[PDB]
């Protein structure tokens, strides 16, 4: 997470996807349905 | 001690954020919200029934009388 | 860079919902309890804590990916090649030897 | 065409919004921008491509379809923006630098608007910053949305749309529970009361066992129009993708004029040089040895120096 290569994949149009990236979900709080979560910014635009 | 909000707790088990108290829903099976509110005459997407009722626009003139009071149901207004 | 969709939560309004597993990217999917989720027109459940949730997200690459994607590669000992022009007295070539 | 839960409304504090942002993107060498909204422009409600006007969910006690013109819409961040297209769930504007970007409605009447905090900037292409590309210049090898809305980028899947339980959906009967839809409209009521009960209605139905109103559901099977990925609404009990929509405004590789600082006045001296810059705007220097070994270096300029 957070660096160079958080996903990568054979091809862009491919299905090969593979993917690091700390994403977490928290509990839903907000009376409205929602789904707040985080992750680590972009490892491609990081490094960018 | 106080529950995780620090806030009223409705009797229905859960506690609420006091926000939630008075902006027009009830949160709880209980009577909780609208019971200790300040409720201002209904928006334009309601009825104002003769007896202050709150009903939806739609239902009104439908033939069936929604308020207690009935206001909804007029043959000679509907 | 990657695109987090987050596609909408699925909602039970009596009972639990497996977390079932995907080959999608990064799938780290969690199921919760309590979730009561209201929606533009009210509640979305019949029950109170007997409802769960499940909200899912995983990564795709964004639509602009096409044009700005580093495409990673390993390199290996590269061989030279050159384009020679040769000249010989009144004669003259041009040619290209790896 | 949906509505989704918007960080910002007209008041600053998060509402439902019928043109709720999905995502932004901005990779464009010129600064537009490609918006996704919930909304779907330039289709008529029937959906057909009637480009002078868009569709978008239901503010009042049904979710039918309304419609309006284009000239209400704007897109909008520090300041207002060139709207430069439009199709579906996708806007296409050229904006200056913000710190977010605010899409809004001026119905009066309707007056809605919706935000989401990002970051936007005045990137430009090429090795000498600018306000303004050139007139006169190097043409490099740029990327910009396409204009053309028939353009694809790629596409977005979507998915019919689940129960939209309105409050008004169902009543109360001092005491007592119903099923009140308007006359005619085939609508599924589900409730749980006791144990698990439903059953579809077109009418107003009198409930057995419920009392309170929290303990019924109910939405019509209106799936004739399909929904976006999107958080807010809920997905169908069957999530299985629906065909695609191409994501208009294609990245397309182009040329953009780039600016060219007045060429450095050279200075020769023993095994040195001596550069005079000038460059009213930054501009990047880059110097490296053609020896073994580069000692690349690499410095943004700025003003006159040496
Ligand atoms: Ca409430
Ligand atoms: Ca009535």
């Amino acid at each position: 997470p957070g660096a160079f290569g958080d996903i990568q994949a054979s091809s862009l149009d491919a299905t090969d996807i593979v993917a690091r990236t700390d994403i977490r979900l928290l509990k839903p709080s907000v009376k409205n349905i929602h789904v707040p979560y985080t992750q680590a910014v972009s490892g491609y635009e990081m490094w960018k | 001690a106080k529950c995780e909000p620090s806030q009223f707790q409705c009797t229905n088990g859960r506690c609420i954020t006091l926000l939630w108290k008075c902006d027009g829903d009830e949160d709880c099976v209980d009577g909780s919200d609208e019971k200790n509110c300040v409720k201002k005459t209904c928006a334009e997407s309601d009825f104002v029934c003769n007896n202050g009722q709150c009903v939806p626009s739609r239902w009104k003139c439908d033939g069936d009388p929604d308020c207690e009071d009935g206001s909804d149901e007029s043959p000679e207004q509907c | 860079r990657f695109h987090t969709v987050i596609p909408s939560p699925q909602v039970k309004c009596c009972g639990s919902l497996e977390c079932k597993a995907s080959s999608k990217a990064d799938y780290t999917c969690r199921v919760f309890g309590g979730v009561y989720p209201f929606m533009w027109g009210g509640a979305q459940c019949f029950c109170d804590s007997e409802n769960t949730q499940l909200s899912e997200a995983y990564v795709e690459f964004a639509p602009d990916c096409t044009i700005d994607h580093a495409v990673a590669l390993k390199v290996h000992t590269a061989a030279l090649k050159v384009g020679l022009r040769i000249v010989y007295g009144n004669t003259t070539a041009h040619l290209d030897t790896f | 065409p949906y509505l989704g839960f918007c960080p910002y409304c007209r008041h600053s504090a998060p509402c439902f919004s019928p043109i709720k942002i999905e995502n932004v993107w901005d990779e464009s060498d010129d600064g537009s921008i490609r918006i996704q909204v919930s909304a779907q422009f330039g289709y008529n409600q029937a959906g057909t491509a009637d480009v002078t006007k868009f569709r978008y969910m239901s503010y009042d006690h049904d979710h039918d379809i309304k419609e309006d013109s284009m000239e209400k819409i704007a897109i909008s961040t520090s300041g207002p923006c060139r709207r430069l297209g439009h199709k579906g769930y996708f806007l296409l504007a050229q904006c200056p630098p913000g710190d977010s970007v605010t899409v809004s409605i001026t119905s009066g009447a309707s007056e809605n608007s919706c935000t989401v905090e990002k970051k936007i900037r005045r990137k430009f292409v090429g090795r000498e910053e600018y306000l303004f590309p050139p007139v006169q210049g190097k043409l490099v090898k740029c990327h910009v949305y396409d204009r053309l809305k028939e353009t694809s980028a790629g596409y977005i899947t979507m998915h019919r749309p689940g129960p939209h339980a309105y409050k008004s959906y169902l009543k109360e009967a001092s005491g007592e529970v119903y099923i009140k839809p308007p006359s005619g409209k085939n609508v599924t009521y589900e409730c749980k009361c006791g144990d698990y009960s439903t059953g579809i209605v077109s009418t107003q139905t009198k409930m057995n066992g419920c009392t309170k109103a929290r303990q019924c559901i109910a939405y019509k099977l209106d799936q004739t129009k399909w929904v976006f990925n999107s958080p807010d609404l809920i997905r169908h009990t069957d999530h299985s993708v629906q065909g695609k929509l191409h994501i208009p405004f294609r990245l397309t590789p182009t040329v953009c004029p780039v600016p060219l600082a007045h060429t450095p006045t050279v200075t020769k001296w023993f095994k040195g040089i001596t550069l005079h810059l000038t460059a009213t705007r930054p501009t990047l220097l880059t110097t490296r040895k053609l020896g073994l070994r580069a000692d690349a270096t690499a410095e943004w300029i700025t003003g006159t120096t040496s």
